[PDB]
């Protein structure tokens, strides 16, 4: 500001003009030049991370079934742990730009009944995806799924 | 190969600026001089462990020498020590005897 | 002395900023007026050249004026770290046998653990 | 014979790392009588740090000749005579040490009832 | 034997170690990072966050953006240190662009840590914590721009400056260089958020060198022309053009001092009277001038010298105001003209001459 | 890195530890008894950390009472991991009171070669980080004290310059 | 004073930095009006980047007038020699601090008694320094040496070392009796107060901190000067909960190698 104003006022006064860069050149190249001399001389990397980075409890991959190599993925889960039960494999969709958004759950009531044990594990399940918060992943809810097994096994025995 | 060769290397580097023929340059040249110097020898101390583990375990008959070496010595030390504990234990024993 | 110089030089330093400002400001416009179609007088012009040899020759005059300063002061610091004039020389020449046997000792000792 | 030189060379490499700190100290702590004895103190300390470090390239040239097994192989996961001298040394050192435990116990009960008996004389 | 009461122990032994995360976990929610949930990580005794994008508006250009989102490949999050409140965040990369000459020509992964913590006011999971974690990757950033384009542009070289520097250290955080016939030289470079500036640093590593990088005189100009055009070719050249005079300047008594001007205009004065401009040019020229006579007019001289007559006979030797052209030497008898050499105490002709 | 002050009274114990913290015993030995063992506990992480220092290592995590996993009778468990300065590999290591010294080597996968190749991997640029924990019994490798093991292991997981 | 050689680098950093402003400023108008894509941001990146110099010029002004209202008022082979002294004491300084934190040593081992003068000049040359500190040696029993130590009008250490090994301490204040009914020093006793408690139990911390291996007189001098920064009591609050008083207690612990003030719950 101070000091500088004459400057402000000239630029501003001359800014937007055909030949503003012609006379800058003309009227600020010589002595610059002299004084100083010449001058100088298909599926997300997301997905495929978090999936590497999951504990050895789970071996999930692509569906056979259904579409593939676009924004919106299906897997199938199973579960080896030697110290929990079989389940039903608890596949999941997971839609376009999955970070900063939530994947969803497909719900198969009659694969889960018929079975006192199954279908306390289905009304865990449900009770803790009611509790899950928004815009979380899939590592948690597969974290979910082992732990509302272990509990529902708790509880039985 | 011949680690202990750039070993020496660093270790003059280090002295380099001193036998020649304003703070910050004599700074990060012992900073780089200095680190280095440390991670060759870390180098040096993990290639002797290695080769002790492969000698331990091909032949244990090495490390009953050493072991027996060691036992003997310190024997001598216990030896030695209790003897020189009795001598100024008689000692003062005829001291306080005096009165 | 270099202080006193200092207090008198940096308001000339300043009327040198100012009025290289004012002339750069001038002359562009006065080029800017020839450049479009309308008329005014040159009269003094006072090239701009001049003002940046006036005032990068002065900022050297400062320059050196503060360097030999900060060297003096330094020089008398360092010496009085360290009455008769002949014992002052005998100091003097035992100080730098000793710097020059410590030196060589270094030396000789880099020389012969390697090289 | 030769793990006893290994560890000899690694023993060397923390004396050489010890003694370049010690130089760099004394260096540090000269200050322009005694000055010629500093001097001679960092001439022998500098000769020897280079016997010094004659001898671990000594210990290196012999060591490096005599790796057929590579490692990462030898560790075990979850999938003659020498031993009966030996005992004897063992059995006869731990005899030994529990002799100097009597000793021991015997020698601070004394300076326990000295230090007791001492206090209160006043 | 059965007074302890051990599972009051564990459960305090447990919510003291676990509750650090639940802020932390808030915080990358609050600032509107991706990550996953917090979860047992491995062996079942430590806890780890791992985040899966770092913030999209990093402040360069997209093309960068996406190299640099093919090479991550985990963000990870722990806990350590005595008090329990230093945090260490762990990055891996890929595809590494370039080689040292250190042990780290291996099977392309490198690993960064980073180490934060906060004060003892202002609790461990806190507003500053991130912020000091997204300062350091926007300098990484910032720094692996020219790093790429360094690397882009290392197999088109002119083949001069092949043989005279070679790369030390690049830890995606600073970069060292080696430089000098002997390899006797050093050069830092790397971008800070305190001052918004690249700092260029000079050391001395080496047996063949003087006391100091004989480059200490001109670490400003280097320092302002490497912040006006960030390029490696540019500074390597300017350094291997200007390496040769200024070893034969500092050597100067110090009468004579120094004036750096803009770079590879350098200015000496004798005494309080006389003055010398030298400039360097590429392809082993300098240009002597005498300095004293201003270029644009005759009738006025510089405010504090005076002219030294006689001087261009002088310099035309080694080859009224006549003495205001330059005169161009070769970078050999420069040498001659500035060291110390016996009389035909060790002067210089130029002292000899000036005196 | 654990010393002890012990100040014996007419029927108390005061204990002072290295690190600023004070605790009053009693005239009974099982409660002396029990101390000294819950802190010759600790000894074994804090030697592990102060060699990962000596011989160039890096630690990720460390914690001297833990928060998961069963639950101990006489004090309180500790646990470290330790990451190779290569990168590769990784050690890691749980000590108890009661149940000690638990330790796992952390491989680069690629090098377990009995893996399931998921079907998502089909890049090379996955097949560098480190998945498979393995764990290795204690028992049956060289060095007489604990101590002494952890050196000949954390110098195998090197590469080989010999 | 050394102020004014700072005084003058900054002053001269301060003037090269104006000379390279003004250029800055020309030669970035020199040249002239770029592209960036469309016409507005074309309009406004151009006066941003001419308004930064400008201002950046002024500030170093500014500056450099705020510097100048706060400054104030066989030889050469000789010289060689003094500019080569102090560039060999920083050279090591710098490489001691460095290789002392990394110690390589494994084992003392390959493969105490000292004249009572030599303790007591010892103690003494502790002594000279340290104004406030006074120190008083005696050796009723022995040759086991006790220091009384009396800090200000506050502290009064009574100290028991073992052949120059500190091996035991407890203070109290500044009222309590520390003498016998005989005269003698009383060495097994409580002061009576809370807080003097909590500082014998950091004295005995500190003690068992503070341990070289093969030299003595450091652990003594670090002691000392720990010891020092207890005078500043009771008018220093903590450094985390801001008050003084934590369960009716001042702040008494005063942080290793950095010797600020806090209470002992906050660690
Ligand atoms: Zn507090």
């Amino acid at each position: 500001q101070y000091l500088c104003q004459p400057l402000l006022d000239a630029v501003l006064a001359n800014i937007r003009s055909p030949v503003f860069n012609h006379s800058l050149y003309r009227t600020f190249v010589p002595a610059m030049t002299a004084i100083h001399g010449p001058p100088i001389t298909s599926i997300p990397s997301v997905l495929q991370g978090e999936v590497a980075r999951l504990d050895p409890k789970f071996l999930v991959n692509l569906d056979p079934s259904h579409c593939s190599n676009n924004g919106t993925v299906h897997l199938i889960c199973k579960l080896d742990d030697k110290d929990l039960p079989s389940v039903p494999p608890l596949e999941l969709s997971v839609p376009a730009d999955y970070p900063a958004q939530s994947p969803l759950w497909i719900d198969r009531q009659w694969q889960y009944d018929a079975n006192p044990f199954l279908q306390s594990v289905h009304r865990c399940m449900t009770s803790r995806l009611l509790q899950l918060p928004d815009k979380h992943s899939v590592t948690a809810l597969l974290n979910t799924w082992a732990q509302s097994v272990h509990q529902a096994c708790l509880s039985a025995a | 190969s011949t680690l202990v060769d750039e070993l020496e290397s660093s270790f003059e580097a280090c002295f380099a600026s001193l036998v020649s023929q304003d703070q910050e340059e004599i700074r990060t040249g012992v900073d780089q001089c200095i680190q280095k110097f440390l991670d060759i020898a870390r180098q040096t101390e993990c290639f002797f462990l290695q080769k002790r583990l492969q000698l331990s375990v091909q032949k244990p008959e090495q490390v009953i020498k050493e072991d027996v070496s060691e036992l003997r010595n310190e024997l001598q030390r216990k030896d030695a020590l209790v003897q020189k504990h009795l001598t100024k234990l008689r000692h003062w024993q005829q001291v306080l005897e005096d009165i | 002395d270099p202080v006193q110089r200092y207090k008198m030089l940096i308001p000339q330093l300043k009327e040198s900023l100012q009025t290289l400002m004012k002339v750069a400001a001038q002359n562009l416009i006065q080029n800017t007026n020839i450049d479009n179609g309308q008329k005014s007088s040159d009269g003094p012009i006072q090239r701009f050249d001049k003002c940046l040899e006036e005032f990068y020759a002065l900022c050297d005059q400062l320059e050196l004026c503060l360097r030999l300063a900060h060297e003096c002061l330094s020089q008398s610091c360092d010496s009085a770290k360290h009455l008769p004039y002949p014992q002052y020389l005998a100091v003097i020449k035992a100080q730098i046998s000793c710097a020059k046997d410590i030196h060589t000792a270094l030396l000789d000792c880099a020389n012969k653990v390697t090289g | 014979n030769t793990a006893s030189l290994c560890r000899i060379g690694q023993e060397t490499v923390q004396d050489i790392v010890y003694r370049t700190m010690e130089i760099f100290q004394l260096l540090r702590n000269m200050q322009l009588g005694t000055y010629q004895d500093r001097l001679t103190k960092l001439q022998d300390n500098l000769r020897q740090l280079s016997v010094l470090f004659r001898k671990l390239r000594l210990v290196y040239d012999k060591c490096n000749e005599n790796d057929p097994i590579p490692v990462e192989q030898l560790i075990p996961y979850v999938e003659s005579e020498e031993r009966r001298e030996i005992a004897e040394v063992n059995k006869k050192l731990k005899q030994k040490n529990q002799q100097l435990k009597q000793i021991m116990d015997q020698l601070r009960n004394l300076i326990w009832d000295i230090n007791a008996m001492l206090a209160m004389r006043n | 034997m059965c007074a302890f009461n051990k599972v009051l122990a564990h459960f305090v032994a447990m919510c003291d170690t676990n509750m650090p995360f639940v802020g932390l976990r808030l915080e990358l929610s609050n600032l509107e990072i991706p990550h996953q949930g917090v979860q047992v990580e491995g062996d079942g005794f430590s806890h780890a966050i791992r985040l899966l994008k770092i913030p999209p508006c990093k402040g360069i250009t997209e093309e960068t953006q996406k190299a640099l989102d093919r090479s991550l490949l985990d963000c990870t999050f722990r806990l350590q240190g005595r008090n329990n409140r230093t945090w260490v965040a762990e990055l891996v990369f890929a595809n590494c662009p370039l080689n040292g000459t250190s042990t780290r020509e291996q099977g392309p992964s490198r690993h960064v840590y980073l180490t934060y913590e906060n004060l003892l006011s202002e609790p461990v999971g806190g507003r500053k914590v991130v912020e000091m974690f997204l300062n350091d990757w926007n300098s990484i950033a910032r720094l692996y721009e020219c790093v790429l384009e360094f690397a882009r542009s290392l197999p088109d070289i002119p083949a001069h400056l092949n043989i005279f520097s070679e790369v030390r250290v690049y830890n995606y955080r600073k970069l060292i260089l080696c430089y000098g016939t002997t390899k006797g030289s050093s050069i830092s470079i790397q971008w800070n958020s305190i001052h918004q500036k690249f700092h260029i640093s000079l050391g001395t590593v080496g047996p063949n060198s003087g006391c100091s990088n004989c480059h200490n005189t001109i670490l400003h100009q280097l320092q302002e022309m490497f912040n006006k055009t960030p390029n490696v070719v540019q500074l390597l050249q300017v350094l291997f053009d200007t390496q040769a005079p200024l070893n034969a300047i500092n050597k100067l008594p110090t009468c004579f001092s120094i004036l750096p001007q803009s770079s590879t205009h350098i200015r000496l004065a004798f005494r309080n009277m006389y003055c010398i401009d030298i400039y360097c040019r590429s392809r082993g020229v300098v240009a002597i001038r005498d300095g004293a006579y201003s270029l644009f007019d005759n009738s006025k001289l510089v405010e504090g010298f005076y002219p030294a007559p006689g001087l261009k006979t002088f310099l035309n030797m080694f080859v009224s105001w006549a003495a205001s052209i330059p005169t161009i030497l070769t970078h050999s008898a420069l040498n001659i003209l500035l060291l110390p050499s016996p009389t035909p105490y060790l002067c210089s002709p130029l002292e000899r001459f000036l005196g | 890195s654990i010393q002890l002050q012990l100040n014996i009274g007419v029927e108390q114990i005061r204990v002072v530890h290295r690190d600023g913290r004070v605790i009053t015993l009693s005239y009974q030995e099982q409660e002396l008894q029990d101390f000294l063992l819950s802190q010759m506990s600790q000894h074994q992480v804090h030697a592990v950390q102060q060699l990962a220092k000596v011989m160039g290592w890096q630690v990720l995590s460390f914690s001297n009472h833990v928060g998961l996993g069963p639950i101990e009778s006489i004090g309180n468990a500790s646990a470290i991991t330790v990451a190779s300065p290569s990168g590769d590999y990784a050690i890691s290591v749980r000590n108890g009171p009661e149940s000690g010294s638990k330790i796992m080597v952390q491989f680069p996968r690629n090098q377990c070669k009995d893996l399931p190749k998921s079907d998502v991997l089909q890049d090379n640029k996955w097949s560098h980080l480190r998945g498979p924990f393995k764990e290795v019994q204690w028992n049956k490798m060289e060095g007489r004290n604990f101590v002494y093991k952890m050196e000949l292991l954390m110098s195998a997981l090197s590469p080989c310059l010999l | 004073v050394s102020v004014n050689l700072e005084a003058f680098s900054q002053a001269i950093s301060a003037i090269q930095a104006l000379r390279s402003s003004v250029s800055r400023v020309f030669d970035c108008l020199k040249d002239g009006m770029r592209n960036k894509e469309t016409l507005e941001g074309r309009e406004k990146a151009f006066i941003a980047h001419f308004q930064d110099n400008l201002h950046s010029v002024n500030r170093d002004l500014n500056e450099l007038e705020r510097l100048s209202n706060l400054v104030g008022k066989l030889y050469s082979q000789l010289l060689q020699a003094y500019k080569w002294s102090n560039k060999l004491q920083y050279h090591a300084g710098l490489a001691s601090g460095l290789l002392n934190q990394q110690s390589l040593k494994r084992s003392a081992n390959q493969m105490l008694v000292l004249p009572p003068q030599y303790v007591d000049d010892v103690i003494s040359r502790i002594d000279r320094m340290f104004p406030e500190m006074s120190i008083h040696l005696s050796r009723p029993n022995g040759t086991s040496a006790m220091l009384l130590v009396t800090l200000g009008k506050v502290l009064k250490v009574i100290v028991v070392m073992r052949s120059l090994f500190i091996d035991r301490t407890i203070v109290k204040g500044y009222n309590e009796n520390v003498y016998t009914e005989d005269g003698k020093l009383d060495i097994w006793s409580k002061s009576n107060y809370q807080v003097f408690q909590k500082v014998t139990d950091h004295a005995t911390t500190a003690l068992l901190h503070y341990q070289l291996p093969q030299m003595p007189d450091v652990v003594v001098r670090s002691f000392m000067t720990w010891l020092r920064s207890y005078i500043k009591l009771f008018q220093a609050p903590c450094q985390r909960c801001g008050k003084f008083l934590q369960d009716g207690l001042p702040p008494t612990w005063r942080d290793f190698r950095t010797l600020e003030a806090f209470h002992d719950t906050c660690r």
